RNA sequence: GUUCGCGAAGUAACCCUUCGUGGACAUUUGGUCAAUUUGAAACAAUACAGAGAUGAUCAGCAGUUCCCCUGCAUAAGGAUGAACCGUUUUACAAAGAGAUUU
RNA sequence: GUAUGUCUAAAGUUAGCUCUUAUUUACUAACAAACUAG
């Protein structure tokens, strides 16, 4: 059983898990990103698993 | 067969229940059609009405029409416009769901429709994110009004019971959690017969419990999440490619 | 297809903008280009 | 003054649409109608908000059924345009229920007549507007003075009693209300039905009356004070001494309420 | 004031097509923002209405089309073309949709294309990741064993009926084995007639028994713990046949 | 169905009727919308507390808000309408002195 | 005593020191000798 939310006070409440609070990925440049999103999603990744199994 | 006969009167007008819901409160309120001043008992309910399709099918105006939605109540079984309901009164074979192929991941197959996300609950409509085929089959402890049974009689119930709604991909009753799991072949099927046993009843008339029938609350079938062992998660994964191939097979035949 | 566009006759009674409701947005402040921000040039306070 | 290019009209507005259509009925039929139509109406805002205790009655007698919480009180209350609407239905329903009691048989025409003429003549005792809408008296007043008239010249050789029913110039009065009041019922109940659908909108922003001199002035003259603050200081960000450098200010105010000397030691 | 994404599949084999736009019609099923809405009818005797569901800035954060919800460019799901350009540029590009009202309407206001919505956008790199979809192709009763859990009950119904003209079925994948049934007593002797024999699905073989008795879901296993033990002792039963 | 024109029968009958034919009058509605749960109203039912300055009892007006409600409202009211208090480390240096590895 | 706030399965999501004990003092009570709230 997992565990509950807290309830929506209002209707348009916002619940900080699911998404991005507000996406607000910086404005591009010049130089290239996606080596290092690789990195950074692998040792979130592992992050998860050792909270699997550490937390 | 169905695409002999035309379709019949599965109730009279007069032979409808009300609108007005059961009393669960003290005053009527007519805007929302509900009850106030008080929340005790429920509001759900066993359904007085189930689909028997075989006899049921048949020809409407719909098929003359050419429209290729099929019927809300027909599912419930509960049409008074039998063969004049605009809407098909009958069960969604592949020919009709391939020519829903336009607009069923839009609108479902019952003309209602698909917003961006579940429920909270998980029961509803539907999504137009997520190709749902695997329907949640929960409420099975009023669905046989709280008796005790084998496992494998009850997922044998719902095989059967579910047969009669289309072709199926898949059924696995859960014993540890008391809960079905029932995947078709194709979305509008499930769509059909989330509509279809909806608060209904695996009673059959076979037993001393046909007369208290509609007694407590009936079946809970929902939309169903993804299934999280990795192995289903495996059969996903090479299904949807070897969808995603047939479409990159479609993609370069179209440029 | 070239489409004609025909705004049909409301009903009169009902809400005339059914979508209008009352809600409060949080627009996006976003950044096209970065806009530079010039300023070329102790103790008492 | 007339508007002149209003060609404009209400009904003549609603026969170009598909919804409405024309008929010839009878004007009872047409009363008992909107008697049934207002109920409904004034039954649906009431039941939209949740008001379902309230049971309004079939003669518009707003009653809560039971009693009530405060917040039960609160949502329960509404304005003088919800209310208005239900005491001009209240008089409608008098004139047209004295209309049936005369069709049905019962009471005599002559009856009617004095009926409608005491109806036209205690809008403020029957009825109730007066509460909720005070230049209603201005018309009230005027039926009372027609009443003043009237029954002496009704009465020469005839001395005191009922059975005067010349009902015409309270009508006319009570008509020309109607004709005063058709676009401000317009206009609140617009602005009701939509904060019922469309909603609140969101940017109320209060504008300075009398209880806000005080407050506001103090925001006024204190952003003020923080700006030239900002502008005299040397290259320092604020995070925390701009909140700070102001309690020097409203000290100095108090030193000014107390006409202590404002003397603070490291000053610039 | 943008005029509206609807592609050639929802409008219809017509020329002339009467819509009807309704401002400020309804809020979008993505952002629940209103906007101007357009329905209209495929044909001009056709019972369905089809109206727009989204708004622009929704349907061009996507790249899609306003009735239909699939790709303007390539008539297709979202998921699934994200999941065809995460098969091309070996990079999960992911449809980031969101789920409180709040990231609904801020997701939808700012000024980008999400998802994959910019490759299919201009028609250069549409064509470029499409010959690189290219180069990547270019690169009465019976009892059925060895049904691995990736053959659907559709599918053992279907090849049934193929191989005969054209009566139920029962199919534990938990415990990986099958079995059918039916009423009429030559429909049995015309299924030995057209065969331990092998179904052919898709290559992957179903060895058949004749199985006299009366199988209910209690003949494949009263519980799970039952289902995965008798695949893997059916499993070596087939090792035994080969 | 109404009318205009023609032919054929009753009928060797310019009266009338029938049958057959060409034309004209008349030309594409309605649906954002499906009839009890499963596309979402909120109050009320239970139980406990029972108000912002602090030693007590309070009048308030404000501000921020990705909180709204009642209100016709830009008025007013909602406990000063409610949440506000909670965590709290780096635009981080320079001089001088001694104790340590080489 | 209000405002107001908070809790409430019917529906199952797939693997010095330690101590007993009494007196005193302080703040609180719609608890008592038919009614009083921001
Ligand atoms: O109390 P009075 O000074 O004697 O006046 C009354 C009174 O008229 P006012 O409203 O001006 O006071 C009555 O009105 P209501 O008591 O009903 O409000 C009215 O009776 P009706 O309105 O029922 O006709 C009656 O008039 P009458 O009895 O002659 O019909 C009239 O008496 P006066 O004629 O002597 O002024
Ligand atoms: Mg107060
Ligand atoms: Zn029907
Ligand atoms: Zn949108
Ligand atoms: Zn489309």
């Amino acid at each position: 059983v997992a565990i509950k939310k807290p309830k929506k006070k209002y209707g348009t409440d916002i619940d900080y898990n699911e998404d991005i609070v507000y996406e607000q990925a910086p404005m591009p440049g010049i130089y290239d990103t996606s080596t290092e999103d690789r990195q950074i999603k692998k040792k979130f990744e592992q992050f998860e698993r050792k909270v699997n199994r550490k937390g | 067969s169905w695409r002999d006969k035309s379709a019949k009167v599965q109730v009279k007008e007069s032979e409808l229940p009300s609108s007005i819901p059961a009393q669960t409160g003290l005053t009527f309120n007519i805007w929302y059609n509900k009850w106030s001043q008080g929340f005790a008992g429920n509001t759900r309910f066993v359904s007085p009405f189930a689909l028997q399709p075989q006899l049921h099918s048949g020809k409407t105006r719909g098929d003359n029409d050419g429209q290729l939605f099929f019927c809300l109540f027909f599912a419930k079984g509960m049409c008074c416009l039998g063969p004049k309901c605009e809407y098909l009164h009958h069960i969604p074979d592949e020919e009709d769901i391939g020519k829903l192929a336009l607009r069923t991941e839009v609108l479902d197959c019952f003309g209602r429709e698909k917003f961006a996300d579940y429920r909270e609950d998980m029961g509803g409509i539907g999504s137009f994110r997520k190709k749902n085929k695997t329907l949640y089959v929960g409420g099975i402890d009023g669905a046989l009004n709280s008796k005790h049974l084998k496992p494998a009689q009850i997922e044998s119930r719902i095989r059967f019971v579910f047969s009669r709604l289309g072709d199926i991909d898949r059924i696995r009753y859960v014993e540890s959690k008391n809960c079905g799991f029932v995947k078709f072949k194709y979305q509008a099927n499930a769509e059909f017969a989330k509509e279809a046993m909806s608060n209904q009843t695996l009673l059959l008339p076979s037993d001393k419990e046909w007369d208290d029938r509609r007694e407590g609350t009936g079946l809970l079938v929902k939309w169903a999440n993804e299934d999280p062992d990795p192995a289903a998660q495996k059969r996903l994964q090479e299904e949807l490619k070897l969808e995603s191939l047939n479409m990159m097979v479609h993609l370069i035949n179209n440029n | 297809h070239h489409i004609e566009v025909v705004s049909k006759q409301m009903d009169p009674l009902l809400p005339r903008f059914v979508g209008k409701k009352a809600r409060k947005v949080v627009a996006p402040t976003e950044n096209d280009e970065v806009v530079p921000v010039l300023h070329m040039d102790p103790n008492e306070w | 003054l007339p508007t002149n290019h209003n060609k404009t009209k209400l009904l003549k507005s609603l026969k170009n649409t598909k919804y409405f259509q024309q008929t010839t009925i009878d004007w009872v039929e047409a009363g008992l109608q909107l008697c049934r139509q207002g109920h409904n109406m004034l039954n649906l805002l009431i039941h939209r908000k949740g008001l379902t205790y309230l049971h309004l009655d079939y003669n518009f007698n707003l009653k809560p059924t039971k009693t009530l919480t405060t917040k039960e009180r609160k949502k329960s209350r509404l304005g003088n345009s919800f209310h208005l609407m239900r005491e001009l239905l209240k008089m409608m329903k008098l004139i047209v229920d004295t209309h049936v009691q005369f069709r049905l048989g019962n009471v005599d025409a002559f009856q009617l007549a004095d009926g409608i003429h005491y109806i036209l003549n205690h809008i403020g005792q029957l009825t109730g507007i007066y509460r909720y809408k005070y230049k209603v008296m201005h018309q009230i007043r005027a039926c009372k003075d027609l009443k003043h008239i009237i029954y002496y010249k009704f009465n020469k050789n005839l001395g005191k009693g009922p059975g005067c029913g010349f009902w015409q110039p309270a009508w006319r009065v009570w008509l020309n209300f109607l004709r005063g009041t058709i676009p401000l019922l317009e206009r609140y109940i617009g602005n009701l039905i939509t904060r019922q659908f469309e909603g609140r909108s969101n940017e109320i922003v209060k504008t300075t009356t009398k209880q806000r001199l005080d407050a506001y002035y103090d925001l006024e003259l204190r952003n003020s004070v923080m700006d030239d603050i900002l502008e005299m200081m040397p290259e320092s960000i604020r995070q925390k001494k701009a909140r700070t450098i102001l309690q020097h200010l409203s000290e100095a105010w108090r030193c000014w309420k107390a006409n202590i000397p404002w003397d603070v030691p490291g000053m610039p | 004031e943008p005029p509206p994404n609807i592609c050639e599949q929802c409008l219809g084999d017509e020329a002339n097509i009467r819509m009807t736009k309704i401002p400020q019609g309804s809020e979008c099923k993505i952002c629940t923002l209103p906007f101007t809405l357009y329905h209209f009818k495929t044909s001009k005797r056709s019972n369905n209405i089809i109206k727009t569901l989204i708004c622009v800035r929704c349907a061009t954060q996507r790249n899609i089309c306003q009735c239909c919800m699939l790709d303007s460019r390539w008539h297709i799901p979202i998921q699934l073309r994200d999941h065809l350009i995460s098969l091309v540029n070996e990079e999960n590009v992911m449809t980031e949709e969101a789920k409180n009202d709040m990231m609904k309407r801020f997701l939808s206001l700012k000024n980008v294309k999400l998802g994959g919505a910019q490759i299919t956008s201009d028609p250069s790199e549409a064509d470029n990741i499409v010959d690189k979809l290219k180069n990547i192709l270019l690169r009465k009763s019976f009892f059925l064993y060895n049904i691995d859990a990736s053959i659907p009950e559709w599918k053992i119904t279907d090849t049934v009926s193929q191989l005969l003209g054209i009566l139920s079925l029962i199919v534990n994948h938990k415990a990986k084995c099958g079995g059918l049934r039916f009423q009429s007593s030559e429909l049995g002797e015309r299924f030995v007639s057209k065969i331990r024999g092998v179904l052919l699905i898709d290559r992957f073989r179903i060895f058949i028994i004749p199985w006299s008795s009366g199988f209910s879901a209690a003949s494949f296993g009263t519980n799970t713990a039952e289902n995965i033990k008798l695949s893997l002792s059916l499993n070596k039963l087939i090792q035994l046949e080969l």
